[PDB]
C-alpha cells in the first residue's frame, strides 16, 4: 500500500508515475503536484513513514455477559410495573444468542452502528424489559406518541442504545397483563406509576369504579390461544449505553498483543483509537482517570488496562521539513533542513529504522555532508568559508547556490554566509578635504 | 464532489427525487459559492496594492519628468537632471539621467582666514590652498576662485575660533 | 526627537493535513475531494513570509560599503558614544540598541532551540508545543540582528566621515565641523554663528543624547508600535489551536470517536462538518494576515523613504524629519522595527 | 483651485446573539459549539472603530 503521482496524456494513457515515498525529490515532486520543479526551497508534506504494526490491549476479564438469564429465565413483567437491571465486568459476546430460541423480529439502535458493537466498551449499561403486545411494538421508540408512549413508557429524546423485540406466543398467552389506560398528564422519561386509584373523567378522584364517570384505570391484554398477530405477546428488552472518562465494565471480545513503544504504530486502548508514537510519561491521573487531553482537544496521555502504567502519544511528524533544489533542469541533487532539531538527535526523529534506505542516506554524517545552523541542520550541502551574494536563502545568514564539483567525497550544493559588501578604508581627517574633479552622466 | 455523490447537477436530478436532491444540491452550491467568495476578496486586495504602485508613478510622473527634484533617492542616484517616460504593458519605465562626480584629489583646509584683525567666512563654499595661495571653491566641481569682497562674509575679530589661519583677504 | 516605525511581522507556515485531519487516512482521503484550497492557502502565506525580508532589505541594505570609525575619537566636541558600537565590551551593538533590545517581550524563541522540548519537558503543555503538534511552524528572518545591528554602525560612521556624499557616490571626507556648518547653511544661517557658538552647540548637542537614555529607561510606553506587532501575532496564532476543540454541531470534536462508533455511511455526514469548520477558520487566518501585510508593507516603504531623504539628506519637507527646521537623522535597530533620531 | 480629501467613516458595532439567534436559549446555547466565531468578529470592528 503506498501512494503516486500520476500523469495522463491528452488522448488518456498513463504517461508517468512517480512513488512519493522513495527519496526527497520524489516528496517535493508529490507535495507540489508537478513533475519539473524550479529553483528554490519548499516545505514538504510527510511521505516518509507509515504505521506497520498493531497495538490492542483490552481488560483481563474473561468471563460473558449473562445472556441467558435476561433473555430466557427471567419471568417478564407487565409495562406499567416496568423492571430495570444493571450489568457490569462480563464481555459482550452476543453471537451466543443465535443458538437460542428468541427469534429477534425488531433489532433497532440509535447512536450506535452494529457493525462496531464488537470493537466498544461501555462505562455503563442497563436493561428495561417488559411485555407488550403487537400493534403496541412500533410505539417503544424516541419521540412517539400513543398509550404506551404517553402513560406507561417513554425514552428520552437523545437516547443512546438498542431495542430488542420477539414473539411469545406459546409461554405468555394468559391473563394477568394490563397497560394503563386513562391518566391525567403525561409521564416524564424513565418514569414509572404503579398506582390503582379509581379514575374519574371529571378531574377529581372517586370510592368506587363502574359508577357515572369512573372507570378502572389498568386494561387487561385478554391474551389467548387464537388471537392474530397483532394481538399476539411480545417481549421487549432495551438497552442504554453510557460512555465516558471512567473504568471499562462491559467490552467487547478481542484479543490483545504486546507493547511496541518508540515507533509510529496504530494503537487502540479500551476503544480508543488512532496512530503515532508511544512513550514513557511522568503525569499524574486521578483515580478514575482514563485519558487526558490537551488545549486543541489532542490526546496527549493514556493508562495500560493491564499494566497500570501512564503513556504518552506523540504524533509521527511533528517538525517541519525543508527541501532545497536548483532545479530540475540542471541536477537531481537536493539538501534536507531540519528546522529546530539538532544534528545529533535526527535519526531518532526521522525514524530511520523505518524509511527507505535511500532516506537513510540524509541522516547520517558521513564525508562531511551534515553541519548545523541556527535554523536547523542541513544534510547534503557543503559549507564553504568564504562568502558571496545570496542566492537561495535558507536561513540565519545562511544560503544556498549550485557547483560543478572535481574532487570525489564532496557535495554539489555549496552552503555559505551571505555576505553585506565590500569593506572601506576611508580615515578621519581634522584638516584635508576631498573634491571632485570630473563627472559622469548616467542613465 | 464537496462530498456529494457526483460534481455533475444533472446526474443527481436523473437518479434522485425532488426531496432527497436538495440535500446533494446544496453542498455543491456553498462550496462554489464560497471559491467564488475567495476569488474576489483576493483580487480586492491585489486592487489595492496596485493602487499605491499606480500612485506613486502619478507622483514620480509629476516631480521627476515635470520637473527637477531635490529629494535624493527619488529620481535615480546621484543629483538628478532629467526623466523620460516610456510605455510597458501594464505599465511605466522611467529613464532616469543623473550627475555623479569622480576623480577626487585631495586638499588642504581652513575654516576662516585672517586679515587685518577681522575675520572673513565664506558665503557658500570651502576655502582651499595649492600651498602659500589661497582660494574658495565650490564642493562639487574644482574650481578655485580669487578671494574678494562678494563671495565672503566678514564679521568679528580673529580669536576663538580654531584652526584660523591668515592670509591676504584682497 | 525619537520615531518608532515598524518594519516587519514573524513568518508563519501551516501544514493542511496536519491540522484538519491529523493522523487519520480516511479523513484526509476526504480533503482531497474538497479541491486546491490547500495548495491555495500556501502559496499566500508564501508570498507574505517573502515579502517580510525584502521589506527589511528595502530599509537597511541599500548601502553596500562597511565604514568603520573609532567611537573615542574627539570630532570637535560632539560625543558619539551612544550610538557607535561599543569598541571593547564583547557586544556588537550600540548603548541605546542594547536598550531598545530590553524593552520588547518577545514571544518564545523555540523550544527544541532554546534548550526546549515538547517531549516530557512540555510543563503543563506550552501553547508553542501545541501549534507544532498541530501544523503551525515559525520561520527565522533570513538577516541576523548582529548583522542587522552592522548596518546601522556603518550608516552612522558614514556620516562621521563624509557627511551626505556617501548616498550620492564614492565617500568624500570631510571635518565634522565643516560638514555641521554646512547644514546650518541649508536652513537659512550663515556659517559664522556655528564657529562662534560651537562649544554651546557641542554641549547642548551632547546633553540632548543623554536623555533619551533615561526617558526610555524609565517609561515603560512609547515604544508601542511596536509590541501590538508581537502581541497580535500571538493572540491569533493561539486563537488558530483553541478553535479544534469545537463540535461546529456534530457529535464530537475528535475525528477518533466518530469513527469508533458510526458506519462508512453515517460517518461521512459528521467529519464533513468538522472539514468545513476547520477550512474556514483557517480562511479567516489568512485573510486577516495577508490584510495586516499590506499595512506593514506602507511603513516599510516609509521608513525606506525616510532612511534615504533624512539620513542621507537634509529635508526640506517641513515635518517630515522632526518639529523643526532639520540638520541630521540617526539610525538605530529595534525589533522588527526601526527608530529615528532626529536633531533640530 | 480647491482639493477634497476623504479621512473617516462611520464607525458601526455588531452584536453576535442578537444578530444570529435573536432572542431563544436553544439557538444560544448551540452557538456556543462554534467556538470564538463573534468573539474574534468584535475585536476588528472595534479597532477599525
Ligand atoms: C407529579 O405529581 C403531581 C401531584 O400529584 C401531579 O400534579 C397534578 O397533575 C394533574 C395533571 O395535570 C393535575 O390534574 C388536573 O386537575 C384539573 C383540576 O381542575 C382537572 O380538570 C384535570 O382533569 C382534566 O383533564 C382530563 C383529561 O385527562 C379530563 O377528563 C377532565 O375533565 C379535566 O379536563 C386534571 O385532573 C393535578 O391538579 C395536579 N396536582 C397538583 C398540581 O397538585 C403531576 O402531574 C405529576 N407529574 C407527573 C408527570 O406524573
Ligand atoms: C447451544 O445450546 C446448547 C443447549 O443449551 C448448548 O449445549 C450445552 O453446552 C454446554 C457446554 O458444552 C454443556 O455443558 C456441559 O455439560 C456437561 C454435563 O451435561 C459437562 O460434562 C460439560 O463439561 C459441560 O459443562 C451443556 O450440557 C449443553 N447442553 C445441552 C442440552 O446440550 C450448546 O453448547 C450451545 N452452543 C454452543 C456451541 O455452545
Ligand atoms: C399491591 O399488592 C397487592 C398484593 O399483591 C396487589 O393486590 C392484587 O391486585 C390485583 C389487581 O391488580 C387483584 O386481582 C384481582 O383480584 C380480584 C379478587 O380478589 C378479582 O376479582 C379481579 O378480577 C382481579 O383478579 C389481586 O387479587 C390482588 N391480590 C391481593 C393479595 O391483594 C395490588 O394490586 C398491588 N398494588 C399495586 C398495583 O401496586
Ligand atoms: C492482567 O494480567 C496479567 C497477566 O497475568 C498481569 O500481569 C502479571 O502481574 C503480576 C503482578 O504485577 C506480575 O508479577 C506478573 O509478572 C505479570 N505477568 C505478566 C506476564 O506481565 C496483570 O497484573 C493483570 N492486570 C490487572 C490489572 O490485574
Ligand atoms: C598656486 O596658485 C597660484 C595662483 O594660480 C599660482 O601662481 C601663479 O602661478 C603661475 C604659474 O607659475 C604664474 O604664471 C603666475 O604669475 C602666478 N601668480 C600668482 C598670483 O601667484 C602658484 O604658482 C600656485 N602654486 C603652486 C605650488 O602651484
Ligand atoms: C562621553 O560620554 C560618556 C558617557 O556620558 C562619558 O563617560 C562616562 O560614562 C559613564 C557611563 O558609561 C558615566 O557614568 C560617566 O559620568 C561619564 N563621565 C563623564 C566625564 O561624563 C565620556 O567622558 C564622554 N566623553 C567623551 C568620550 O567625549
Ligand atoms: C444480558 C446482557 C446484555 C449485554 C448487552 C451488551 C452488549 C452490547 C450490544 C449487544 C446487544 C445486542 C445484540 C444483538 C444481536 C443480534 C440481533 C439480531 O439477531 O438481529
Ligand atoms: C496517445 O498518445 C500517446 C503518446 O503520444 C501515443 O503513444 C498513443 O499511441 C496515443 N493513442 C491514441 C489512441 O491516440
Ligand atoms: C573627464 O574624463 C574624460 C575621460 O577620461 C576626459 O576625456 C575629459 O578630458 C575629462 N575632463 C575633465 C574635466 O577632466
Ligand atoms: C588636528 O589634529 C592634529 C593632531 O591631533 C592636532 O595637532 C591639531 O591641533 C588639530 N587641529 C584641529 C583644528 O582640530
Ligand atoms: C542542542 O545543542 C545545544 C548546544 O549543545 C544545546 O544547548 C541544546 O540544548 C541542544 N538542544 C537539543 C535539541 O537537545
Amino acid at each position: 500500500p503506498l501512494t503516486m503521482l500520476v500523469e495522463f496524456s491528452p488522448n488518456g494513457t498513463i504517461i508517468d508515475a512517480i512513488d512519493c515515498s522513495q527519496d526527497p525529490l520524489s516528496e517535493l515532486k508529490c507535495t507540489t503536484k508537478s513533475f519539473s520543479v524550479e529553483k528554490g526551497i519548499y516545505q514538504t508534506s510527510n511521505f516518509r513513514v507509515s504505521p506497520s504494526l498493531d497495538v490492542v490491549r483490552f481488560p483481563n476479564m474473561t468471563n460473558i455477559c449473562p445472556f441467558d438469564q435476561v433473555f430466557n429465565k427471567t419471568q417478564f413483567p407487565s409495562v406499567y410495573a416496568w423492571e430495570r437491571v444493571r450489568i457490569s465486568d462480563c464481555v459482550s459476546d452476543y453471537t451466543v444468542l443465535y443458538n437460542s430460541s428468541a427469534s429477534f423480529s425488531t433489532f433497532k439502535c440509535y447512536g450506535v452502528s452494529p457493525t462496531k458493537l464488537n470493537d466498544l466498551c461501555f462505562s455503563g449499561v442497563y436493561a428495561d424489559y417488559f411485555v407488550v403486545k403487537g400493534d403496541h411494538v412500533h410505539q417503544i421508540a424516541p419521540g412517539q406518541t400513543g398509550v404506551i408512549a404517553d402513560y406507561n413508557y417513554k425514552l428520552p429524546s437523545e437516547f443512546v442504545g438498542c431495542i430488542l423485540a420477539w414473539n411469545t406466543r406459546t409461554i405468555d398467552s394468559k391473563r394477568g397483563f394490563y397497560y394503563r389506560l386513562f391518566r391525567h398528564g403525561n409521564i416524564r422519561p424513565y418514569e414509572r406509576d404503579t398506582s390503582n386509584v379509581p379514575y374519574n373523567a371529571a378531574g377529581g378522584t372517586c370510592n368506587q369504579p363502574g359508577t357515572h364517570n369512573c372507570y378502572e384505570p389498568l386494561q387487561d391484554y385478554g391474551f389467548t390461544s387464537t388471537s392474530g398477530v397483532g394481538y399476539q405477546p411480545f417481549r421487549v428488552v432495551v438497552l442504554s449505553f453510557e460512555l465516558l472518562n471512567a473504568p471499562a465494565t462491559v467490552c467487547g471480545p478481542k484479543q490483545s498483543t504486546d507493547l511496541v513503544k518508540n515507533k509510529c504504530v496504530n494503537f487502540n486502548f479500551n476503544g480508543l483509537t488512532g496512530t503515532g508514537v508511544l512513550t514513557d510519561s511522568n503525569k499524574k491521573f486521578q483515580p478514575f482517570q482514563q485519558f487526558g487531553r490537551d488545549s486543541a482537544d489532542f490526546t496527549d496521555s493514556v493508562k495500560d488496562p493491564k499494566t497500570l502504567e501512564i503513556l504518552d502519544i506523540t504524533p509521527c511528524s511533528y517538525g517541519g521539513v525543508s527541501v532545497i533544489t536548483p532545479g530540475t533542469n540542471t541536477s537531481d541533487s537536493v539538501a534536507v533542513l531540519y528546522q529546530d532539531v539538532n544534528c545529533t538527535d535526527v535519526p531518532t526523529m526521522l525514524h530511520m529504522d523505518q524509511v527507505s534506505n535511500d532516506w537513510r542516506v540524509y541522516a547520517v554524517n558521513t564525508d562531511g555532508n551534515m553541519f548545523q545552523t541556527q535554523a536547523g541542520c542541513l544534510v547534503g550541502a557543503t559549507y564553504d568559508n568564504t562568502s558571496y551574494e545570496c542566492d537561495i536563502p535558507v536561513g540565519a545568514g545562511v544560503c544556498a547556490k549550485f557547483q560543478t564539483t572535481t574532487r570525489a567525497k564532496q557535495s554539489s550544493i555549496l552552503a555559505y554566509t551571505m555576505s553585506l559588501g565590500e569593506d572601506s578604508n576611508v580615515a578621519y581627517s581634522n584638516n584635508s578635504i576631498a573634491i571632485p574633479t570630473n563627472f559622469t552622466i548616467s542613465v | 464532489n464537496f462530498g456529494a455523490i457526483s460534481s455533475v447537477l444533472n446526474d443527481i436530478l436523473s437518479r434522485l427525487d425532488p426531496p432527497e436532491a436538495e440535500v446533494q444540491i446544496d453542498r455543491l452550491i456553498t462550496g462554489r459559492l464560497q471559491s467564488l467568495q475567495t476569488y474576489v476578496t483576493q483580487q480586492l486586495i491585489r486592487a489595492a496594492d496596485i493602487r499605491a504602485s499606480a500612485n506613486l508613478a502619478a507622483t514620480k510622473m509629476s516631480e521627476c519628468v515635470l520637473g527637477q527634484s531635490k529629494r535624493v533617492d527619488f529620481c535615480g542616484k546621484g543629483y538628478h537632471l532629467m526623466s523620460f517616460p516610456q510605455a510597458a504593458p501594464h505599465g511605466v519605465v522611467f529613464l532616469h539621467v543623473t550627475y555623479v562626480p569622480s576623480q577626487d584629489k585631495n586638499f588642504t583646509t581652513a575654516p576662516a582666514i585672517c586679515h587685518k584683525g577681522k575675520a572673513y567666512f565664506p558665503r557658500e563654499g570651502v576655502f582651499v590652498t595649492n600651498g602659500t595661495h589661497w582660494f574658495v571653491t565650490q564642493r562639487n566641481f574644482y574650481q578655485p576662485e580669487v578671494i574678494t569682497t562678494e563671495n565672503t562674509f566678514e564679521s568679528g575679530n580673529c580669536d576663538v575660533v580654531i584652526g584660523i589661519v591668515n592670509n591676504t583677504v584682497y | 526627537t525619537t520615531e518608532v516605525l515598524p518594519v516587519s511581522m514573524t513568518k508563519t507556515a501551516v501544514d493542511c493535513n496536519m491540522y484538519i485531519c491529523g493522523d487519520s487516512t480516511e479523513c484526509s482521503s476526504l480533503l482531497l475531494q474538497y479541491g486546491s484550497f490547500c495548495q491555495q492557502l500556501n502559496r499566500a502565506l508564501a508570498g507574505v513570509s517573502v515579502e517580510q525580508d525584502k521589506n527589511t532589505q528595502d530599509v537597511f541594505a541599500q548601502v553596500k560599503s562597511i565604514y568603520k570609525v573609532s567611537a573615542i575619537k574627539d570630532f570637535g566636541g560632539f560625543n558619539f558614544s551612544q550610538i557607535l558600537p561599543d569598541p571593547a565590551k564583547p557586544s556588537k551593538r550600540s548603548p541605546i540598541e542594547d536598550l531598545l533590545y530590553n524593552k520588547v517581550t518577545l514571544a518564545d524563541p523555540g523550544f527544541m532551540k532554546q534548550y526546549g522540548d515538547c517531549l516530557g519537558g512540555v510543563n503543563a503543555r506550552d501553547l508553542i508545543c501545541a501549534q507544532k503538534f498541530n501544523g503551525l511552524t515559525v520561520l527565522p528572518p533570513l538577516l541576523t540582528d548582529d548583522m542587522i545591528a552592522a548596518y546601522t554602525s556603518a550608516l552612522v560612521s558614514g556620516t562621521a566621515l563624509s557627511g551626505f556624499t556617501f548616498g550620492a557616490g564614492p565617500a568624500l571626507q570631510i571635518p565634522f565641523p565643516m560638514q555641521m556648518a554646512y547644514r546650518f547653511n541649508g536652513i537659512g544661517v550663515t556659517q559664522n554663528v556655528l564657529y562662534e557658538n560651537q562649544k554651546q552647540i557641542a554641549n547642548q548637542f551632547n546633553k540632548a543624547i543623554s536623555q533619551i537614555q533615561e526617558s526610555l529607561t524609565t517609561t515603560p510606553t512609547a515604544l508601542g508600535k511596536l509590541q501590538d506587532v508581537i502581541n497580535q501575532n500571538a493572540i491569533a496564532l493561539n486563537t488558530l489551536v483553541k478553535q479544534l476543540s469545537s463540535n461546529f454541531g456534530a457529535i464530537s470534536s475528535v475525528l477518533n470517536d466518530i469513527l469508533s462508533r458510526l458506519d462508512p455511511p453515517e460517518a461521512e455526514v459528521q467529519i464533513d462538518r468538522l472539514i468545513t469548520g476547520r477550512l474556514q477558520s483557517l480562511q479567516t487566518y489568512v485573510t486577516q494576515q495577508l490584510i495586516r501585510a499590506a499595512d506593514i508593507r506602507a511603513s516599510a516603504n516609509l521608513a525606506a523613504t525616510k532612511m534615504s531623504e533624512c539620513v542621507l539628506g537634509q529635508s526640506k519637507r517641513v515635518d517630515f524629519c522632526g518639529k523643526g527646521y532639520h540638520l541630521m537623522s540617526f539610525p538605530q535597530a529595534a525589533p522588527h522595527g526601526v527608530v529615528f533620531l532626529h536633531v533640530t
